């Protein structure tokens, strides 16, 4: 569709839980400009697009969150 | 206002509950200022939840904007056909079913069409709810058989016998005269026997009240009940001897009246009596010194008549004939000449 | 009302809560981190 | 081999699993066209087209058969997943033409017939192709004289394709006949019920042959009585038509036939009666009852095919013309049709099947010959009966082959009924597939979802979308996609302020059943059934309290009104309600005086009808819970006196939790204690018992001072392993404590 999609926008409404408020153009742009990804029928309903796009950010989601409130031995550190 | 808060209406329409839609539509068309763009969006809200919603909205919103856009209405009637007909049918309190059955009738005649089934349950409920039917229901009722096409012989004789004559203290002024107008048009154009007696005294109460121009209708629908109804002749008498058409013979009313008064005076001969050459003679001097060119439907008329009359060889009154020709050069005039 | 309303199915162990929020994140307020001097 | 499944499945029959894998057979190029076009169709029912197929036909398209024209159409029109929408393009319902009038008009026919399926859930190829057919049928059909013929080729274009100037013409050219035979009369009023028309002149001329027919009908009684059975045949038969189509000048001659035959019931013919009670349930006849049934109790062997089937329409009808007799009656003379030749179509089998079911346990099982000839026929029943049957499965025990073949279809019938059949039918699934729960009722169900997911801007009814989720929700489906999606669409202004005390109760039972509360649609909920609270439903306070507890909603005045009118209807809640009213009301910790005081009453009265004593002593942790005194009156006596007369039911957890409730409550009654000790002895003489038990049991005997040396010396080496904490020592140690002692 066009630029007003971007990186932060789907992060929130992810976060939100609230990802099917959105098109089919939008959803086949940003998986075919943000997540590169090689080529999408354009047939598929809302569903498994939503699901694609879902696992993809899941996926490169690496940067934990949560922080141990908790103790634990066999940890090594040297600060 | 109105026309300033309008462009805000089709973004915020499809948002609406029916029962402010009615409103709307009613604000929207009692200044004309209503647009066929927001129409269609509550239409197609309408349709689209037509599985629950209340009837009477339903029936508003189909008469409401009847009169300007008819084919919107009838998606909307269609939509709720089987919902109404089965209320009309389970339903027993009697003042609800008559106001459903008179406002559905008003809807079919005003939209010029009807659907099948609905028409066949209307025609049943009506013929159950007989003692309770005022004279202008009934007219009602056999009007919305009118201007549709739809014929129901059995509701046509039924409700044509339980007319029975029957009048308020027997001098009734005008709740029996749209309604006999109604009944001598929807008999002609559904042509039938039987129902002479009921014709004939039915004119003789409407004759003394019959001031309206109605009558010319009548006249009408009874010489096109001549060919299969010679008992109607003397009722025509009485329709050609009326009070009403002595008053009408000094001033014509509306000169569309004068021509199928003419045309109907043709058609039943009477052109022969000297009380109808002085009838008939004001008629033709009027279309002659007629200002203008005659209307589309009047030319018509105009040239009907004539034809008749050409073909009338009764026409021995030689001022009349030279009238006659008169109205053919006024006519050819009219027509380039 | 219709359904065996006397029978309540047996309710599954893996059922969490869970609520769905619309709008928290969006807003031109509620855009980036800032900082003051 | 393909040609015969093709064949076998425009019959209308059932697929085989082996008959897929044969057809298969690696489907590759070296076969004709049409070929992979009749895989193609195959293929279209049983989910999406492989992509193999689809390359393979859209790369060696060079000339189409009729039929492969036929089947291509078909595939089209079939196909969810619109794999055959690209290279549908390429041949525009073949553009090119050299079709007509060079096809037979069989061909036509079944180019029809395949027109009049449902689209699926760029067009004016398809208004081309209509005017061209409409002007070929227009040709062949101006020159031939055939009454059957032309009355065929209506029934074919009986599809919406022009504006009945067709129909008027076909009327015209039949009236003007002028000939008109009882056969042709009848099948004239066919074709003019089939396109729902009415034409005047066809009318006038019809009419006296049916005067004539009735009359002699009428004759047919009593006196002058020389019976003839093609007579009576097509009596019924102008009978049923009229029953449906009911025209406004054909209804003296129904009138008096009806009147004629209710009054003179002695020995007229059998196959007569059926027809005429059909046609007393139109015009609203009351006087069919003491006549159908009354001479129809036993004597309905003789009873034709054709017979059979408009009494199953009629009895599927109004319930209150079905009996027992009737029904086991009916079921005897359809098997007994069944078992020989000339078999019945399979809307009448199912149908009497749907009048069994709906009996319930009155009778017993349907045979499994009814339930094989339904299996096999499947795609022949229509949608209604399918409906019927998937809403009335659910009222009869011991049905499980028939519920197991039933949801097998669902997913290559979602796009062939109205969405108010597909809530109605997967809300009536959703009792007898959750006792099944198997993992073969997954993936099915799985597929239906997407499909509603996808299509979800279609559903514009509350009732329908609530009815819908509580039969996704009896079926141990949980997601996230759908209960969103829906919680958005039934917020609309347009599809909210429709709902009345249904489609609240549902949609509250099928969110609480799945922990998906939604915040300001829950909170608009509450407030409605705050303002309309006093006119509730039995049946419903259940359904709505359960699902507003298990969201964890602590609303003080929503909670009030409804344990108050909870308590004001009792004796409608059965027992098991009664349980787990009080259950919900206790997890929580909301108290309410009034509604325990006046339920336990019940729950004590109908003791005897608990399956155990488990039940017992969970109402009563349920009941203590709530804050309500256990020391109260004795109805709990009473309920602790039955569960130590039969304290040998008693499991690890119920003597936990009862043993967790004597020791908060203080509760000084001992001969349950002295069952509670004498239990956990018979427990651990099976090792079927918990340590954690084994040290409740001691602690409350503890506190209360009770000796009970025999379940002290057993339960010892259990309890001790709990409690006592033991620091771990090295060997070293242990050889010093050796040495030591």
């Amino acid at each position: 569709d066009f630029s007003h999609i971007t990186r932060n926008t789907v992060w929130g409404l992810w976060n939100e839980g609230n990802l099917f408020s959105l098109s089919v153009p939008e959803l086949a742009f940003f998986l075919q400009e943000h997540c590169r990804v090689a080529n999408v029928d354009p047939r598929a309903k809302k569903s498994a697009l939503v699901r694609q796009v879902e696992e993809i950010l899941s996926a490169e989601q690496q940067a934990s969150a949560t922080v141990p409130q908790e103790d634990n031995p066999h940890a090594i550190v040297v600060t | 206002i109105v026309g300033i808060l309008l462009p805000r209406l089709r973004e915020v329409a499809p948002e609406l509950i029916a029962r402010e839609a009615v409103h709307i539509l009613r604000l929207l068309c009692s200044i004309q200022m209503a647009d066929a763009q927001l129409v269609k969006v509550v239409t197609e809200t309408v349709v689209a939840t037509a599985a629950d919603v209340p009837l009477r909205d339903a029936r508003q919103c189909a008469f409401i904007l009847s009169e300007t856009f008819p084919e919107e209405a009838q998606r909307i009637l269609g939509a709720v056909e089987h919902r109404l007909c089965d209320d009309i049918d389970m339903n027993a309190d009697a003042n609800e079913v008559k106001t459903t059955i008179l406002d559905v009738c008003r809807v079919v005649s005003a939209t010029c069409k009807g659907p099948r089934r609905l028409l066949n349950s209307v025609a049943r409920r009506s013929m159950e709810l007989l003692p309770q039917l005022t004279p202008l229901d009934v007219a009602f009722v056999l009007k919305a058989f009118h201007l549709s096409s739809y014929r129901h012989l059995r509701l046509l004789r039924v409700l044509s016998s339980s007319l029975a004559a029957s009048f308020p203290t027997s001098n009734v002024t005008k709740e029996h005269g749209l309604a006999a107008s109604i009944v001598v048009q929807s008999l002609a154009h559904f042509y039938l026997s039987g129902c002479e007696e009921v014709v004939v005294t039915l004119v003789n109460a409407s004759v003394n009240v019959l001031e309206g121009l109605n009558l010319a209708l009548t006249l009408l629908a009874c010489v096109r009940l001549r060919c299969v109804s010679p008992g109607v002749d003397p009722a025509v008498d009485a329709l050609c001897s009326g009070a009403p058409m002595r008053r009408y013979v000094h001033n014509a009313h509306s000169m569309q009246v004068t021509s199928r008064i003419l045309y109907g005076l043709a058609h039943a001969g009477r052109c022969r009596s000297d009380e109808e050459v002085a009838i008939v003679l004001p008629l033709l001097k009027s279309v002659v010194r007629t200002p203008g060119a005659l209307r589309d439907d009047c030319r018509g008329f105009l040239l009907d008549a004539v034809t008749a009359l050409g073909a009338d060889g009764e026409c021995s009154n030689d001022a009349l004939q030279e009238q006659v020709r008169k109205v053919y050069e006024r006519l050819s005039q009219d027509g380039g000449k | 009302g219709y359904g065996r309303w006397n029978q309540a199915s047996v309710m599954q162990p893996e059922t969490l809560l869970d609520l769905s929020q619309a709008g928290f994140y969006e807003g031109a307020a509620n855009m980036v981190p800032k900082a003051f001097q | 081999t393909t040609s015969r499944a093709y064949s076998m499945l425009l019959l209308g029959q059932r697929l085989s699993e082996d008959i897929m894998f044969d057809v298969v057979q690696e489907q590759s190029e070296t076969i004709p066209v049409d070929v992979a076009a009749q895989a193609a169709c195959l293929f279209a029912e049983k989910g999406d087209i492989p992509e193999g197929v689809i390359l393979r036909l859209s790369a060696e398209l060079e000339h189409i058969s009729p039929q492969g024209v036929t089947a291509f159409v078909r595939a089209a029109r079939r196909d969810s997943s619109g794999a055959l929408l690209p290279h549908y393009a390429a041949v525009l319902n073949r553009f090119t033409e050299r079709d007509l009038c060079d096809t037979p008009l069989e061909t036509l026919l079944q180019m029809c017939e395949v027109f009049a399926l449902p689209a699926p859930r760029i067009n004016e190829s398809q208004s081309k192709f209509q005017k061209a057919l409409i002007v070929r049928l227009f040709s062949v059909i101006q020159g031939s004289r055939d009454v059957p013929f032309l009355c065929k080729v209506a029934k074919a274009v009986r599809a919406f394709d022009a504006n009945d100037e067709l129909i008027q013409f076909v009327c015209s050219s039949i009236c003007a006949q002028g000939a008109l035979s009882e056969c042709e009369a009848l099948i004239a009023f066919d074709m003019i019920r089939c396109c729902d028309f009415v034409y005047e002149p066809l009318l006038d001329a019809m009419e006296p042959v049916f005067r004539r027919l009735v009359e002699s009908v009428s004759a047919m009684l009593e006196g002058k009585s020389t019976i003839n059975d093609v007579e009576v045949r097509r009596c019924a038969c102008f009978a049923t038509l009229q029953s449906e189509f009911d025209c406004p000048d054909f209804e003296t001659l129904a009138s008096l036939l009806v009147h004629t035959v209710e009054k003179n019931v002695t020995g007229c013919p059998v196959e007569l009666i059926p027809s005429v009670g059909l046609l007393c349930v139109r015009t609203r006849r009351t006087s069919a009852l003491y006549i159908v049934g009354n001479k129809l109790e036993g004597n309905m062997q003789q009873l034709s095919d054709d017979a059979i089937g408009e009494l199953a329409r009629l009895l599927v009808g109004t319930e209150n013309l079905a009996t027992k007799e009737l029904a086991v009656e009916f079921q005897s003379v359809v098997v007994s049709r069944l078992l020989r030749q000339q078999s019945l179509p399979p809307d009448v089998v199912a149908l009497s099947a749907v009048v069994w079911l709906r009996q319930g346990d009155k009778v017993g099982t349907i045979d499994e010959r009814s339930v094989d000839y339904i299996i096999k026929w499947m795609y022949a029943i229509g949608s209604s009966v399918y409906t019927d049957l998937c809403l009335a499965v659910h009222l009869s025990a011991s049905v499980e082959s028939l519920s197991n073949a039933l949801i097998d279809d669902l997913p290559r019938r979602l796009e062939l009924l109205t969405t108010n059949e597909m809530a109605n039918a997967i809300f009536g699934l959703g009792e007898v597939s959750d006792m099944g729960a198997r993992l073969s009722h997954q993936l099915v169900a799985e597929r239906c979802s997407d499909y509603v997911v996808d299509h979800s801007q279609e559903f514009w009814s509350g009732k329908v979308i609530a009815r819908l989720l509580y039969g996704f929700s009896r079926m141990h489906c949980t997601k996230r996609s759908l209960y969103n999606v829906f919680a958005t669409r039934l917020a609309h202004r347009p599809v909210f302020s429709l709902l009345d005390q249904e489609a609240i109760s549902f949609a509250i039972a099928a969110f609480g059943r799945v922990k998906y509360l939604d915040k300001k649609l829950f909170d608009r909920f509450t407030r409605w059934i705050l303002d309309h609270s006093k006119d509730l439903n039995a049946a419903e306070l259940l359904l709505t309290i359960r699902g507003v507890s298990r969201v964890m909603l602590l609303n003080d005045q929503l909670y009030d009104d409804l344990g108050s009118k909870a308590a004001e209807k009792v004796k409608e809640f059965p027992i098991e309600s009664q349980c787990v009213l009080l259950s919900s009301f206790g997890s929580l910790g909301v108290e309410h005086e009034r509604l325990a005081s006046r339920m336990v009453s019940s729950i004590a009265e109908n003791r005897e009808e608990l399956t155990d004593a488990t039940k017992a002593v969970d109402v009563i942790t349920s009941l203590w819970s709530m804050n309500y005194d256990v020391e109260d009156d004795k109805h709990v006596a009473q309920l602790a006196d039955w569960v130590v007369q039969r304290a040998e039911e008693l499991t690890d957890e119920s003597i936990g939790k009862l043993c967790l409730v004597l020791s908060d409550t203080n509760w000084r009654h001992v001969p349950l204690v002295r069952a509670i000790a004498e239990q956990s002895v018979r427990l651990q003489g099976q090792q079927s018992i918990s340590p954690k038990c084994c040290r409740e049991v001691l602690d409350v005997l503890g506190t209360f001072m009770i000796h009970h040396q025999g379940a002290r010396e057993n339960l010892s080496a259990l309890g001790r392993s709990i409690s006592k904490e033991r620091i771990q020592l090295s060997e070293e140690e242990e050889q010093h404590l050796q040495l030591l002692l």
